[PDB]
């Protein structure tokens, strides 16, 4: 597993790749790991994948009770805290999590919480989770600016997911983006990993100890 | 920890009409780290073909000591080793480590330069002789393999049509392995020329 | 446990308990409350009946439920206690889920909630 | 000490065509190396044109197979004879299984139907409630030796058109119910050359429409 | 693996099955588990394969230096000796687990040599994965001093119960019929399955497969 | 969670064209010591159904009060209760399917492993196990223990698949079932020479034989 | 297993059942336990059949050497060469031999070697797992100097209460006289010791 | 979490605390504040088992918070303290201990006093005049021991601080991303933004 | 421990040795290991002490308060709440008891509850550790409707060869005798059954 | 011991290799080389196991420079790195084995060409044109992969490598006190002593 986000100017870009492992035996290359928690929140799979979409899935019920209660859109540090909380309850039966809580509201503006299985709740700025997160975090730590395009930011988190995806044996298959807007997150797409090497390496002349 | 899939990888090797082909992935990792795609598991010794799977220190290491027991036998004997006569050498060989094996997966795959007869064989860790004429598969991805070359093969293959047969067998079954892939290389072999082919696939 | 229904309808469609908690607040010293263009004020009375009286310590009319937040009452003094307590209680309990202090809307709410809890529950007035 | 859980072997298969889909399972029931039956029933038609399969431990998959089937009886009950849409018993199957997350149902669930569009539905569940959509799906022991194959026929996996060489792929053309049960009939066959565990019989159950149809086809005995 | 043997009117007939696994999968469906030991003498084997395919092949080549030194034909009990205290030193390390039928001098003999060194001489045994199933066969039929072909049937019919029964036993019956006048090598004597049939031909057009680059080297 | 104590080895059974037959011998091992000889444990309920139960005796025990009670209770206002609405072996299976499932889900299980023979109302024959796990099957023959590995082998041989059942007679049928008896006391450790046998045939009801033995042994090769 | 060895007037008899067994399964129900290290000195095997069998053939091997040498070898000599191998490889053994012989000079003897290695020199002797049950009826019915058909009917009984109640004991009796006379060997059926 | 030290000078208490959040192989985050206001002159730092930290310290901060509002009080730093002091103690025989070891440090009003308290994860309190909590100690106790004086002022200690931090910069295997100091003193708290 | 029950034609005889050992030492060599639960049912016990007299005493408090309901409780209900209390605690019990008892109606009746807590009617029962060494006596000398004298003869031979072999069984051969007559103890000193 | 990287550019091979030495609780040593000239063109990095490490290394060098006083001749990398190879081959089947792991850079005089060598411990040999062991791959070989060309200078190597090493110092919870890198090429091996 890889999976990404980062804030940027035009609001945080979510990246993660679709590979599913039971050992050495590769179970699926089409896993959906951004979960869509409502049209404004986005949430990252890692660790268990059911432990990720039930109660991610669950914490869209819970954003959708309150802002019938509250009548206002949920904020993204209440709805990442009604998960670390949830989670903190079941802390030492078995839980498996890591994930970044993603959205953009008026009060806070992007915001992303890294929320994990033991408690932990972190507000930041760039998050990788996964097997394969050191290759990610390479490729982000070096491109990454505040002022990067919403074109470029895309490509950057397609191409952190791509580095991941060759060296990591249990990443790969293809990769989902995601642009987190105020209005709302967009989706960029599924693309193959396996066409999608290939045509990096052309374009940008990168990975030139593989041969094409 | 099992000392077989820590730098994954896999052989498979076919029998057709008057040849033989035996392919591998490139693949050379450190559990999850993909540390080489130019890691080669095919060998050959005159017209006898080696291919090893497993713990790659090993790999290396058999290469290595078929070579040496090959040549001393090529200077002996005056002629070179065939693939009914090697199969028996890696047996022999494995089996003396019986309590203290090298953790390979070794396919033989050749054709008797006498008989004309196409050969193919397989072995487990301490030299047990899987002989069959169909097919033989190791690595990380042998059942993968298995299912593959069940479906796929059919007898009396004219090499070009062994060719895409071998190959799609191999490449299928590596991109349900997370420890195979990253390159792919088959061998044709008739009795007097060999062709070696590198397959273009998918580098995740 | 104690589980007799006290508020109960009557046969005019009548809840006499809440009603006669209406002529509790009745009897209670005057309170009022006036917001300006960028202000709340709230006004309440002290009846003089009680001299001799040690105003520093004697409970105030007018309660923090939070920094931002106030309540004043008009009724038994010994009943608004507790829904202060429980207000207060809340308040802290919002602002460590919600990582943000109650709106006023949010805590008259709750507060309401907690009155008309106990006009439909059993063994309580 | 008491281990709850068991293996009863068993391999499953679910593929969605374009309007139909199929569920298929061999018969053979197992405990180690002995064969408890050469049939015994593993694909389930649940009501509501959707069929369901709970392959590996078989009292897990049975009480998960009954409570499932209990669950669109009461949908029915409360909810005025509403029909169950394939999606609405796919999420409704993740809380069954997710209800038991700490003591889980030692089972590898495919359900197979139409979603509300007519277009052929599959869905696969990880023991512990994690679930997807899928085009293609085999189950249990011999999954290993079937998807590669699948991958390979069904999706067009490293096929390219020839003259190309790589350039152009070999494009993704639908496939008939025919087409569909011949690739089933033929992993089966394969995986019961293969498996050991894999064998006796098969039984596919095929979604349209129409409703539900089975047809049944000797495996290898041995 | 089921193997299994009998001593009939005239000698010795030993079965066996063909299938060769690797975990659950099968790697071979015709392999021979009927090992030559010495002209009249034959093993089965099961158990750690590596281990009973050395095992047999040491002790056969043994027992033909023997014989060349003696000029006569080698006994079975010379043969079980040679097995059963090598595999008893070895404390049960070598996994080799045999059938091991021929006939002497002394006439025809049958024993089971287990992996830590003890042995059995027997009128009927069954050894592998598929025993119970094949001694059920023996139990239930058996009688001393059968004619060749009801021997041959009754080890077949065994062996068969053994394969349809086990999961780890499949494929062909072979036999080795061994009596003073004969040996009999049926490889094989029975093919109880047939190879199940493709609906469809998967093979791929040529130039399906992507190719990097091709090298032809003439030999 | 517990270890079994006193046990019973293998019950067999299969399917013929009218009924089935199920059979168990009668002792209750005590580890190696062949403790109690004179155990039965084939359990009729009504004139329709046999339950034969392996493993441990205590829990044996405990579910034959259970069958005895649910047997009084189902007579509780109940007209019918020797007719239309009397206990069918569909019905005493799945009581006891439930029972052990939901035992096992407590980790608390019944050491056993069940066949229940029977005929139900229309004349069907009904087999099927379950054990201490849950699990449940069927098949024209069944076995637990022991009579898995050696029984089934040669039971099959009479019925190898369902269209074998209606060509099976009820003598070809016990003649198998005590002739695979026999073997078990050749080769099973924990068996005994002593049993009973039960055939339920939908035409003449429910025959239980007692004091059963194993005969016709060949020992006279051993003295060579 | 159930072994047993009992001298009386005219020399030794041994007797044992014929069952091996793995776990539960009888993987030999006719075994021969009675095994014959030289003329007139046999022994009864209990534990690790591996083990007795080739502590057996090492003895046998002791014997005929011996006996090219030194001639006919005593049943103490016997005992002791049993005892040697089988206290020297304690830790790597689990054998439980019982020797009889029979001497002209000392007429018949009974040697027991229990699991340590140690040596017994008894007027009858039993061991095997089946044993532990007829150590009260063995002790009531021994007598010393019983006739032939006495010691006979003795170890039948006592033996048919050992098969009776341990599983790991069974098919038949066998049994092995030692006298002047020579070397007689003895078979029991199901048939004939469990109606006793 | 990692380092976390505590001084008490003349007229202020300062408490410098670790910024680095590692997740076993990777440092996840570089700018982590382990510390919460409890009450205007009494500020709370914190390390040990990760989400146990957070979850304890905001709970200790409701309360305080809740305690503030009811009485129109602040408690002394004593008070807290052995508030804190009695739920660790409570949390070691609970089902699951809260593994958080704390430094409170405060500035006491009534007295005009500055106050640090150090406790651990067992409830054990102790009063100093410098402390630390896990290995942190270990380096920097030798060379509070040597310069430490109870006159110094916030200057001297900031100072007598930067000598420690960079002791453990030299010395400790782990890369802690520096250090957020914070001064507690009569005026309340405030933070040193450049260190 | 050696203990047993066996019926005869006036009605039922409890046998016990009297050892009780912790390890190797012998904590009571004088142990009164027959009790009493009613007036003419008794139970032998053997397995933990502590068990088997907590078992005893709340069966004496049923059985007790059955007779005053219902009147004189039969032998199998005294054995079934032995059972009850045995199956329903096996995971934290060790005890293995006999429960003899005689009726007018029933006469002699003997069931053995073992380990697992399953009930078995017996003409008599054996138990404790050193039952194991007289299985084979035991079968072969008890016959049914043996008279008293012949009975307290089988008890006190078959346990004086138990305790022989068994060193946890020693002391005196206790006896408790159960007819129609009442109630009588007898006592067999070692200096008595250690000649037999 | 902790990070050693290596890249072959076109006419050199670079080895990059950390400077601490950690026992434990404490940093005793900030300034180790990590490593050994075999031969004049030969450079061999080092990690693994405390003492094992230098041992081995020190063998290896002896045993090169005894060949090289013998025939009066460099061996080529290669077969340095063969020799190099089935000395940690024959150690893994050993009564206890040499846990360390290698880079070999080298600078073939026949061939002019630069060739960089990477050997673990089991013996498992690989030439690449760049390489590490440990950890140390992972963090930085996602850049090596998008930034490396074969036709780069030792200047635009060593630019390479500061990106690498910067990536580690954020990303790796150790300090490892930065490293020192040494250039081999046709002239021989030399030290950039500012890095
Ligand atoms: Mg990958
Ligand atoms: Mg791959
Ligand atoms: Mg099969
Ligand atoms: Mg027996």
């Amino acid at each position: 597993t890889t999976t990404l986000a980062f804030r940027f100017q035009g609001g945080i870009i979510v990246a993660v790749d679709s590979r599913a492992t039971a050992g050495n035996w590769v179970a699926s290359q089409t896993v959906k790991k951004v979960i869509e928690i409502n049209p404004f929140l986005l949430g990252t799979m890692a660790g268990g994948a059911a432990d990720c979409q039930f109660w991610e899935t669950w914490l869209g019920s819970q954003c959708r009770l309150h802002e019938l209660r509250e009548k206002e859109r949920i904020s993204v540090a209440a709805a990442s805290k009604i998960l670390s909380n949830l989670v903190y309850q079941y802390k030492g039966a078995g839980l498996s999590m890591g994930t970044m809580i993603c959205g953009y509201t008026r009060k806070e503006g992007p915001t992303i919480y890294y929320v994990d299985s033991d408690g932990t709740r972190l507000k930041g700025d760039i998050f990788c989770v996964g097997s394969g997160q050191t290759f990610a975090y390479g490729v982000l730590d070096s491109n990454y600016k505040w002022d990067l395009s919403v074109e470029d930011a895309l490509y950057l988190g397609k191409r952190s997911i791509l580095a991941a995806a060759h060296r990591d044996a249990y990443s790969g298959g293809s990769v989902n983006l995601y642009h987190v807007t105020e209005d709302g997150w967009i989706y960029h797409g599924n693309h193959d990993v396996g066409e999608l090497f290939w045509k990096v390496k052309e374009e940008e002349g990168s990975f030139n100890n593989v041969i094409g | 920890s099992d000392p077989s899939s820590i730098n994954g990888g896999i052989v498979v090797a076919m029998t057709g009409k008057d040849c033989v082909a035996i392919a591998c992935d490139l693949r050379l990792g450190s559990q999850s780290l993909g540390v080489s795609n130019k890691f080669e598991k095919i060998f050959h010794y005159g017209h006898v073909f080696l291919g090893i799977t497993g713990l790659a220190t090993d790999v290396t290491t058999l290469n290595e000591m078929f070579r040496y027991k090959t040549n001393l036998y090529k200077l002996k004997e005056e002629r070179a080793i065939e693939p009914e006569t090697f199969t028996q050498l890696v047996s022999s060989s494995l089996y003396e480590r019986r309590f203290g094996p090298y953790f390979v997966g070794p396919v033989v795959a050749g054709i008797n330069s006498k008989s004309g007869k196409p050969f193919i064989a397989g072995f487990d860790l301490i030299g047990c002789i899987d002989e069959a004429k169909d097919f033989i598969v190791s690595g990380t991805a042998s059942d993968q393999l298995f299912g593959m070359c069940e479906s796929l093969y059919e007898p009396n293959l004219e090499p070009e049509d062994l060719f895409e047969t071998i190959s799609q067998a191999l490449l299928n079954a590596a991109d349900r392995d997370a420890l195979s892939g990253w390159g792919a290389v088959v061998y044709i072999i008739k009795k007097d020329e060999v062709v070696k082919r590198y397959l273009k696939m998918r580098q995740d | 446990g104690y589980d007799r229904a006290l508020s109960i309808f009557s046969p005019d469609g009548h809840i006499f308990q809440v009603e006669y908690a209406l002529e509790a607040v009745k009897r209670g010293t005057c309170a009022v409350g006036v917001k300006g263009k960028n202000c709340v004020v709230l006004g309440c009375e002290r009846r003089s009946t009680l001299k001799l009286q040690d105003t520093r310590i004697t409970p105030s009319k007018v309660s923090k439920i939070d920094s931002h937040v106030v309540l004043s009452f008009s009724g038994l003094n010994a009943d608004s206690r507790i829904l202060i307590e429980k207000a207060r209680v809340e308040a802290q309990s919002h602002r460590l889920t919600l990582e943000d202090p109650v709106t006023v809307e949010y805590l008259t709410r709750y507060v309401a909630g907690v009155q008309q809890r106990y006009t439909q529950s059993g063994g309580v007035r | 000490q008491f281990n709850p859980y068991g293996d009863n072997g068993g391999t499953i298969l679910g593929i969605a065509g374009e309007d139909f889909a199929v569920l298929a399972g061999d018969t053979r029931n197992i405990t180690d190396y002995s064969i408890n039956s050469r049939y015994e029933p593993k694909v389930f038609d649940c009501g509501d044109n959707i069929v369901m399969s709970a392959n590996g431990f078989a009292a897990d998959g049975d009480a998960l197979v009954k409570r499932f089937k209990n669950s669109v009886k009461w949908y029915h009950f409360d909810h005025n004879d509403k029909k169950l849409s394939i999606n609405s018993a796919a999420r409704n199957i993740q809380h069954l299984l997710y209800g038991k997350r700490f003591f889980p149902y030692y089972v590898h669930t495919i359900i197979a139907g139409l979603d509300e569009d007519g277009k052929g539905a599959v869905y696969s569940f990880d023991p512990v409630g994690s679930y997807e959509r899928e085009q293609c799906r085999a189950g249990g022991a011999a999954a290993s030796l079937i998807m590669p194959f699948l991958d390979n026929q069904v999706n067009f996996k490293n096929q390219y058109e020839p003259g190309t060489n790589g350039k152009v792929k070999k494009p993704l053309k639908y496939l008939s119910v025919e087409e569909v049960i011949k690739l089933v009939r033929d992993s089966f066959t394969s995986a019961t050359e293969r498996h050991i565990q894999v064998g006796d019989g098969l039984e596919i159950l095929i979604v349209t429409k129409d409703g539900v149809r089975k047809e049944f086809y000797e495996l290898k005995r041995d | 693996t089921t193997i299994a043997g009998v001593v009939y009117k005239d000698g010795i007939v030993l079965g066996a099955d063909t299938r060769a696994t690797e975990g659950m999968v099968v790697a071979d469906k015709n392999c021979s588990k009927i090992h030559f030991i010495s002209p009249n003498i034959y093993c089965c084997g099961a158990g750690t394969a590596a281990d009973t395919d050395m095992t047999t092949q040491l002790i056969s080549s043994n027992l033909e230096l023997h014989s060349l030194s003696t000029g006569r034909l080698p006994r079975v009990v010379t043969a079980n000796r040679m097995l059963k205290q090598m595999l008893f030193r070895y404390q049960g390390y070598i996994g080799a687990a045999l059938v091991l039928g021929g006939v002497d001098v002394t006439g025809p003999h049958l024993y089971s040599i287990y992996p830590h060194g003890s042995t059995d001489k027997l009128p009927y045994v069954t050894m592998g994965s598929g025993s119970l199933a094949a001694m059920a066969v023996f139990e239930d039929k058996f009688r001393p001093d059968m004619e060749e072909e009801e021997a041959k049937n009754l080890v077949s019919e065994a062996i068969a119960a053994g394969i349809f029964n086990d999961l780890g036993s499949g494929g062909n019956i072979d036999l080795c019929v061994i009596s003073k006048n004969k040996l009999d090598f049926l490889r094989p004597y029975t093919v109880p399955n047939k190879k199940g049939t493709r609906l469809g031909r998967y093979r791929c057009e040529k130039g399906t497969t992507a190719v990097l680059t091709e090298k032809i080297t003439p030999l | 969670t517990q270890q079994p104590i006193v046990t019973g080895t293998s019950v067999i059974s299969m399917k013929y064209d009218n009924g089935v037959i199920i059979a168990a011998d009668n002792l209750g091992s005590y580890g190696s010591l062949l403790r109690f000889n004179g155990v039965e444990r084939l359990i009729p309920v009504g004139d329709n159904t046999v339950v034969g139960i392996s493993g441990d005796i205590s829990d044996m025990q405990h579910i034959e009060r259970l069958l005895k009670d649910l047997v009084t209770e189902n007579a509780y206002d109940n007209p019918l209760a020797d007719a239309e609405e009397a206990l069918e072996p569909s019905y005493i299976f799945e009581y006891l399917a439930t029972v052990m499932y939901q035992r096992r889900s407590k980790m608390n299980p019944l050491w056993n492993a069940i066949i229940v023979a029977g005929v139900q109302s229309n004349g069907d024959q009904f087999l099927r196990y379950v054990n201490l796990l849950g699990v449940t099957y069927s098949s024209p023959t069944l076995a637990t223990g022991f009579g898995a590995h050696m029984a089934n082998p040669l039971l099959r041989k009479v019925v190898d698949r369902e269209s074998d059942i209606p060509k099976t007679t009820v003598q070809v049928a016990e003649e198998a079932i005590v002739n695979a008896m026999r073997v078990l006391y050749y080769r099973d450790a924990r068996s005994s020479r002593n049993f009973s046998l039960a055939i339920i045939d939908k035409n003449t009801g429910l025959t239980f034989k007692k004091n059963l033995q194993v005969e016709n042994m060949k020992w006279d090769f051993a003295k060579d | 297993t159930s072994i047993m060895a009992v001298t009386f007037k005219d020399g030794v008899i041994l007797g044992a059942d014929s069952r091996t067994t793995t776990g539960a399964y009888i993987a030999n129900r006719v075994t021969d336990k009675l095994t014959r290290v030289h003329d007139k000195i046999w022994c009864c095997r209990s534990g690790s059949a591996a083990d007795t069998q080739a502590i057996a053939d090492i003895v046998q091997y002791h014997l005929e050497l011996y006996t090219s040498q030194y001639g006919t070898p005593s049943t103490e000599t016997a005992a002791s060469v049993f005892k040697e191998l089988c206290y020297e490889n304690k830790d790597n053994l689990t054998a439980g031999i019982i020797v009889a012989g029979y001497d002209d000079k000392n007429k018949g003897e009974v040697y027991t070697i229990p699991l340590g290695g140690s040596v017994h020199k008894l007027p009858y002797a039993i061991a095997g797992s089946g044993s532990t049950f007829i150590y009260g009826y063995c002790d009531k019915n021994f007598r010393e100097n019983m006739s032939k058909e006495e010691t006979v009917d003795f170890i039948k009984h006592s033996l048919s209460q050992a098969i009776k109640w341990d599983g790991s004991s069974g098919g038949v009796i066998r049994m092995v006289v030692l006298t002047a006379a020579g070397v007689e060997r003895l078979i029991f059926y199901p048939d004939e010791y469990e109606q006793l | 979490m990692d380092i976390i030290l505590g001084i008490r000078v003349q007229d202020s208490v300062i408490l410098a605390s670790s910024k680095a959040v590692t997740r076993g192989i990777s440092v996840l985050k570089d700018s982590d504040d382990k510390t919460r206001q409890l009450s205007p002159h009494t500020l709370m730092s914190f390390a040990g088992e990760a989400g146990d930290t957070v979850q304890f310290a905001e709970y200790i901060q409701a309360n305080i918070q809740l305690y503030s509002i009811r009485e129109d009080y602040e408690l002394s730093p004593q008070a807290v303290s052995s508030f804190v002091r009695q739920e660790l103690a409570k949390s070691i025989r609970s089902r699951r201990p809260y593994q958080v070891n704390v430094l409170i440090g405060g500035y006491d009003k009534k007295k005009n006093k500055p106050e640090l308290y150090q406790i651990d994860y067992l409830g054990t309190k102790v009063e100093l005049p410098y402390g630390a909590h896990g290995y942190s100690g270990f380096y920097t106790f030798s060379l509070l021991d040597h310069h430490y004086r109870p006159d110094m002022t916030t200057e001297e200690g900031l100072d007598l601080l930067k000598l420690c931090v960079q002791e453990l910069e030299k010395r400790m295997p782990m890369d802690f991303k520096g250090v957020i100091v914070k001064i507690v003193d009569k005026d309340g708290i405030r933070q040193v933004d450049d260190f």
